[PDB]
RNA sequence: AUCAGAGUGGCGCAGCGGAAGCGUGGUGGGCCCAUAACCCACAGGUCCCAGGAUCGAAACCUGGCUCUGAUACCA
RNA sequence: AUGUAAA
RNA sequence: GGGCGGAAGACAUUGUCAGGUGGGGAGUUUGGCUGGGGCGGCCAAUCUGUUAAAAGAUAACGCAGGUGUCCUAAGAUGAGCUCAACGAGAACAGAAAUCUCGUGUGGAACAAAAGGGUAAAAGCUCGUUUGAUUCUGAUUUCCAGUACGAAUACGAACCGUGAAAGCGUGGCCUAUCGAUCCUUUAGAUCUUCGGAGUUUGAAGCUAGAGGUGUCAGAAAAGUUACCACAGGGAUUACUGGCUUGUGGCAGCCAAGCGUUCAUAGCGACGUUGCUUUUUGAUCCUUCGAUGUCGGCUCUUCCUAUCAUUGCGAAGCAGAAUUCACCAAGUGUUGGAUUGUUCACCCACCAAUAGGGAACGUGAGCUGGGUUUAGACCGUCGUGAGACAGGUUAGUUUUACCCU
RNA sequence: CCGACUUUGUGAAAUGA
RNA sequence: GUGAUUUCUGCCCAGUGCUCUGAAUGUCAAAGUGAAGAAAUUCAACCAAGCGCGGGUAAACGGCGGGAGUAACUAUGACUC
RNA sequence: GUAAGCAGAACUGGCGAUGCGGGAUGAACCGGAAGCCGGGUUACGGUGCCCAACUGCGCGCUAACCUAGAACCCACAAAGG
RNA sequence: UCGUUCGUCUGACUUGGGUAUAGGGGCGAAAGACUAAUCGAACCAUCUAGUAGCUGGUUCCCUCCGAAGUUUCCCUCAGGA
RNA sequence: UUGAAACACGGACCAAGGAGUCUGACAUGCGUGCGAGUCGACGGGUUCUGAAACCUGGGAUGCGCAAGGAAGCUGACGAGC
């Protein structure tokens, strides 16, 4: 899977609302905040005795992840995000087919 | 800890660490070496 | 499991020392001015077997 | 102990106990799902009838 | 009985599709009175068989053949 | 390293 | 001299937090389907063909295969062309390099299994591209007419391509995938933090991603022969029942053997049966219990006849032996080794045939084996322990009822 | 087992800021 | 742990364990320290034991291989690969 | 699957849930489904005795010194003479 | 328990009384042995009418209507929707 | 239970006792009363067999009379075939 470095698709911003040229990057998960209410509630739940209080997943079967593309149009500098089919090897702006 | 089995044997190393809990520290406690003493270590 | 033999000895119960026929503790005499600065003369009266 | 069993035995009998019902035929059939362009116009034509 | 493994130079072994070698053994010179040892060269292969895909196979899947280890309990 | 049984 | 005498000395120790170690100990878990269970497999999500009985649906641990991917092109569109293979030709050039003409219904190609589909294409080459886009509804397959996955037809937009009609909402069609809670991202110059504001932080709304393959989605290792409980004949191990592959017995045909002669005695290649002392297959009966090997003891029954009686045939001279008939009246032993059934030797004998009776027979015995708890060895296991491996020691209850 | 703080005061030097 | 006396206790420290050693420029907490900010906080440097690195140890748990050829009858194989 | 009173499917009916007549006996085979009675007639099946109903009227075949043979399912018999 | 027969009998000997150890505790020349006929965790009371998708039972009459063993999902297959 | 007279379990006999109840929430159906209302259910007053009965409050207690939104918020302009 090779993806172009730029792409012209619809932009839904109220200042664009049309096809514009977009910049194509890849999504990566932001690092978890310690002050998210879920994190807070869990840390309170873990304190003291009783051990592990929430389940811990073990049974991994998926060997891939759906790749997300972060498309930034070059007129308002707002992003859209679209997921593509699961792939093992992925590349943006790689060398073209012959 | 050494008990049991269809043959009498220890089944684990008989040297136990110094910081082992009581009831677990049986055998050769915190042993630096085992076996027959020869040469310098017999001195 | 159950409490092993090595653990049972610290409670004392049947593992205390067998000292009914012993003759008292064996030691020097409490150190005093006589022994610090000179000599005190003693006489040996008996040589006795101490059980245990 | 062989716990999988399938059959259509007795099922046509159960179906025909209370008949094979057909839905009631209706004057002024339903327009839900038709062409929205066609339906707007039909609504507008009826709005301006005299 | 099923299933894992392994079939490559004379022998024991490596080989990750561009694709064949390591030790030892063979052959011809040299050294020696003469053999070994040593020195210089030279030649080796139905890659177990039949397929099939593959830029392209000894290697990758399928079938066939032969050697080896395994698990086969409660009654 | 070693040295025809063939006298 | 207001120091009982020494040693250490603001380190030890104590108290509170922090990290590490911790089967010494606590609690708990240790899927399912399954021709018993276990081990194996995956028939649990899931596609093609077939089974499938010409609508649709349709099972099995049925059959032959497939799936967790891959692709900025292998997506979109336009134009031009035609493929496999074969024939005939051209220096090196041959079976096979490149070129040329003819034939060419697809015998090629289309990412992958299978099936279907496609020829101025759906294949090949070239151009231009991003409809693999935005919004929310509808329908189809599944189906409870729920969700997901996937697909289809419009509506409202913005674009690609092409002169244009048109075509385009990924891959020619049928598989290629994922709830709540949580986290994380994008979107509004959005809503709230409840005394009012500014202003970080947090909390929401809409839409994605991080995954649950046991695939409508618990966070999970063994062993028990020291064992327990609720149940199960929905389910194994023994008799009984169905079957008869396998075991045993028997026929038919007759190529050959039988020094010549198919059939005295045999009988290959083929084929038809019977039997129910084997085992296999099954799971109908019994798990609020039908005492589970063998021997000993005793009786009875069958014939598929070993000897004994009467016969028929012969490659029957005699002696012996063999095949067959009528025949179950009578008989079929003593021992070495083994728990053995079985076996195999020794010996006698007229002969030492073959079987059944809940694999006859434990309130008849016995208890050698197997089959609890003790213990040893070997192999396995980190261990508890396992062994369809060997070994040794290990309780055998009741009749007086009816027949 | 290990560290900080507490118990925990006194004063001297060497590298440190 | 083994089990009188007698005779004898071979090879293996790679694994599991036990243990020894700390140069320091691996990792590893709370506390303490520095910076940014209006603060909450964040970030960086540092961070003891442990682990990793390096030694020892089998009368510690335990383990202690294959395949071809080869002697002038044959067999076998002291010998060789 | 060699097969099975075996395992798994398709359509219909039955039993399960249902007595009654027949098949001697039987859950599902044949007839037929039902309040308590009188009279008549039938279905399946029968008419020598058991046992209600002919030892009825006809025509052939069979002679078994093997238990002749004699009831849809159904309680077998084959190749071959 | 009884009969006969056996093991030991100056010793790690037999035995009375006193005293110590108490339940995940004791004590064990080790058999998971013994701890008042109770031991792979005593006994007594309470929590407690513990829970059971599992077995057993579940009390009067007549009259009328009258099934299902099939679909989908479920650590679901003796259960439930 | 597919199938029981069963070589499936329970039942020697008799008497007495012996098992879908009470409560809370909700739902459909039915009955009663009132009706855009309706409840007097915590209290108060009164009541001489009555712990009963009878009176009183409610101008906002519950439910209903209005909904959509996460929220800030907004909140049914009058129906034809
Ligand atoms: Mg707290
Ligand atoms: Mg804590
Ligand atoms: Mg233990
Ligand atoms: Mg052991
Ligand atoms: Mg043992
Ligand atoms: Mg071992
Ligand atoms: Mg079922
Ligand atoms: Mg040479
Ligand atoms: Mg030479
Ligand atoms: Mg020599
Ligand atoms: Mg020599
Ligand atoms: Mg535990
Ligand atoms: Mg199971
Ligand atoms: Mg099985
Ligand atoms: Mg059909
Ligand atoms: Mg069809
Ligand atoms: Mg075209
Ligand atoms: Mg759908
Ligand atoms: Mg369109
Ligand atoms: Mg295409
Ligand atoms: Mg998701
Ligand atoms: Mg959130
Ligand atoms: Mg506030
Ligand atoms: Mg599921
Ligand atoms: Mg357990
Ligand atoms: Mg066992
Ligand atoms: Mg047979
Ligand atoms: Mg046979
Ligand atoms: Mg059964
Ligand atoms: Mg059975
Ligand atoms: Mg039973
Ligand atoms: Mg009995
Ligand atoms: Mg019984
Ligand atoms: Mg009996
Ligand atoms: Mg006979
Ligand atoms: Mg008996
Ligand atoms: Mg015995
Ligand atoms: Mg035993
Ligand atoms: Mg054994
Ligand atoms: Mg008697
Ligand atoms: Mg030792
Ligand atoms: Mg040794
Ligand atoms: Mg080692
Ligand atoms: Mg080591
Ligand atoms: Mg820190
Ligand atoms: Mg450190
Ligand atoms: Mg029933
Ligand atoms: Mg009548
Ligand atoms: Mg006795
Ligand atoms: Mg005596
Ligand atoms: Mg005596
Ligand atoms: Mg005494
Ligand atoms: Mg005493
Ligand atoms: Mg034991
Ligand atoms: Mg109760
Ligand atoms: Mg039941
Ligand atoms: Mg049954
Ligand atoms: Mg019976
Ligand atoms: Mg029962
Ligand atoms: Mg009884
Ligand atoms: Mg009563
Ligand atoms: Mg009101
Ligand atoms: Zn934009």
């Amino acid at each position: 899977v090779n993806v172009p470095k730029t792409k012209k698709t619809y932009c839904k911003n109220k200042e664009c609302k049309k096809h514009t040229l977009h910049k194509v990057t890849q999504y990566k998960k932001g690092k978890d905040s310690l002050s998210a209410q879920g994190k807070r509630r869990y840390d309170r739940k873990q304190s003291g005795y009783g051990g592990q209080t929430k389940p811990v997943f073990h049974k991994k079967a998926k060997t891939t992840k759906k790749i997300v593309l972060k498309l930034q149009c070059q007129s308002c500098k707002h992003y859209s995000q679209r997921a593509i089919k699961r792939c093992k090897h992925f590349e943006i702006g790689g060398d073209k087919k012959g | 800890p050494h008990g049991g089995g269809n043959h009498q044997h220890i089944g684990h190393a008989s040297t136990v660490r110094r910081d082992a809990p009581p009831g677990q520290k049986v055998g050769l406690i915190a042993a630096r070496r085992t076996g027959r003493l020869r040469g310098q270590a017999a001195a | 499991g159950r409490v092993i033999r090595a653990q049972r000895k610290g409670a004392g119960s049947v593992f205390k020392s067998h000292t009914h026929h012993r003759k008292g503790p064996a030691r020097f005499r409490s150190l005093d001015f006589g022994e610090r600065n000179g000599y005190l003369k003693g006489v040996v009266t008996d040589v006795i077997h101490d059980p245990g | 102990a062989k716990s999988k069993n399938h059959t259509a035995h007795n099922q046509s009998y159960k179906a025909h106990r209370n008949g094979i019902k057909k839905p009631k035929r209706q004057r002024q059939a339903s327009t839900k799902g038709m062409d929205p362009k066609f339906l707007r116009n039909l609504r507008y034509s009826r709005k301006h009838n005299v």
